[PDB]
């Protein structure tokens, strides 16, 4: 619901590699094909890759790598102001994190091969935590770190290896994180839950709105009496879409 | 900064982005040859006219060996283009 | 204002709640001619007639003997504020130990458009309508 926000399809493929930006999404924005894009990504999603501009084969609405969109929980559609993120600089020797099952499957030191094609010209979408085609060993070499606070992805010289950590990260833990309480499940409610949810975010996401009301912020909300069907399911999704401890 | 930049030709904001990151944007004419973008990077810095200056993108690896080829046919425009000194 | 929180001395250590009670009056007396500002003072002693608890007891021993006193409460006033004033005390709610007691009552239509306008003060949620009227 937002200028920003262009009808963001399906990619050509499921990563970043055959993304069609349109015409006025190249236009508007400075949405080249090789450009890197900080678009928006739900559950604390930051995308930071190159988005092809095909709008040559079809000046269509926003196309987004589908299988990096899922992985990052990505809305299709949402408002990608989509900008770019030289600001955010790598590290030299960063906790570049060697993933159990990037290596499940993958033959011999080929972290090593994969870094070397990795790291200069890596060929895939600069970012964390969506899914990026990482082929090495005959395997997919997921190997990432989950993300760098600066720079998620090597935006640093080529050559600036990210001391990789040693221990490798087991696919349960993965697979745990993936499975998280969103918002999705907060359902039903639309009305109360929604309203007290947007109350909550506008005092941490509008804040200044709330003081130049005139009238004070709420000072909290108390949560609806759930009758027994489980309010830790809704006190959990929130939790997780919420960044407060 | 000599690049050939008109009204009437049609210009391309190439963002061309500096070994550091540094887009230097620049709104150069079609009619330009790589030559005159070369001749533009020089003039506006002098770090890339003693290295061999060839503008390789990131994604893909294609270096400007042939520095003879138009603004037109290079397909630059609002682009972020990556270009190193060698 | 020497702030005194209810659950606040009552700690795990033998004797430790009215050692602080003592600490706190005695650094108020020497502090200034303070007030003791005993906030949610109401759940603090069931008239020690309830009071099972042998800690509690003392912890009630030990605030009459603090405030029913001989030349204890010089220059130093008690606020004392209750939710429950059925759940006073039988000594506190006695002069002596609490000379003064004051119950907070509900406010009047007339009080409630002067305490709402002044809230409302901080803001104009209505440039057309009167506060009062809706009072």
């Amino acid at each position: 619901n937002r200028p920003n926000r262009l009808i963001v399809d399906e990619a050509i493929n499921e990563d970043n590699s055959v993304v069609s930006l349109s015409q006025p999404k190249m236009d508007e924005l400075q949405l080249f094909r090789g450009d890197t894009v900080l678009l928006k990504g739900k559950k604390r999603r930051e995308a930071v890759c190159i988005v092809l501009s095909d709008d040559t084969c079809s000046d269509e609405k926003i196309r987004m790598n589908r299988v990096v969109r899922n992985n990052l929980r990505v809305r299709l559609g949402d408002v990608i102001s989509i900008q770019p993120c030289p600001d955010v600089k790598y590290g030299k020797r960063i906790h570049v994190l060697p993933i159990d099952d990037t290596v499940e499957g993958i033959t011999g030191n080929l972290f090593e091969v994969y870094l070397k094609p990795y790291f200069l010209e890596a060929y895939r979408p600069i970012r964390k935590g969506d899914i990026f085609l990482v082929r090495g060993g005959m395997r997919a070499v997921e190997f990432k770190v989950v993300e760098t606070d600066p720079s998620p992805y090597c935006i640093v010289a080529p050559d600036t290896v990210i001391h990789c950590e040693g221990e490798p990260i087991k696919r349960e833990d993965e697979e745990e994180s993936l499975n998280e309480v969103g918002y999705d499940d907060i359902g039903g409610c639309r009305k109360q839950l929604a309203q007290i949810k947007e109350m909550v975010e506008l005092p941490l996401r509008h804040p200044a709105l709330f003081k130049a009301i005139g009238v004070k912020p709420p000072r909290g909300i108390l949560l609806y009496g759930p009758p027994g069907t489980g309010k830790t399911l809704i006190a959990r999704a929130v939790a997780n879409e919420t960044g407060a401890f | 900064a000599v690049v050939l930049i008109d009204d009437s030709v049609p210009t391309t904001k190439i963002q061309i982005r500096l070994a550091d990151g540094s887009r230097l944007i620049q709104r150069f004419n079609s009619t330009h040859r790589i030559l005159d973008v070369r001749n533009f990077i020089v003039q506006s810095r002098p770090e890339f006219a003693a290295l061999d200056f060839i503008l390789v993108t990131s994604f893909p690896n294609k270096e400007l060996t042939d520095e003879s080829l138009t603004l037109l046919e290079a397909d630059i425009l609002n682009t972020v283009l990556l270009q190193q000194l060698k | 204002f020497f702030l005194i929180n209810g659950p606040e001395i009552m700690s795990k250590l033998a004797g430790e709640s009215e050692s602080n009670l003592r600490k706190a009056f005695e650094e108020a007396e020497k502090n200034a001619p303070a007030i003791i500002f005993i906030d949610e003072l109401d759940a603090i002693a069931p008239k020690r007639e309830k009071t099972h608890g042998e800690v509690e007891r003392r912890i009630v021993s030990q605030l009459l003997t603090l405030m029913d006193g001989l030349k204890q409460r010089a220059h130093v006033i008690v606020m004392a504020a209750t939710n429950r004033p059925n759940s006073i005390d039988p000594a506190l709610r006695r002069f002596g130990r609490f000379d003064r007691e004051v119950d907070i009552g509900i406010p009047d239509a007339t009080g409630r458009l002067e305490i709402l306008q002044i809230h409302t003060k901080n803001m104009k949620l209505a440039d057309d309508v009167d506060l009062e009227q809706v009072a």
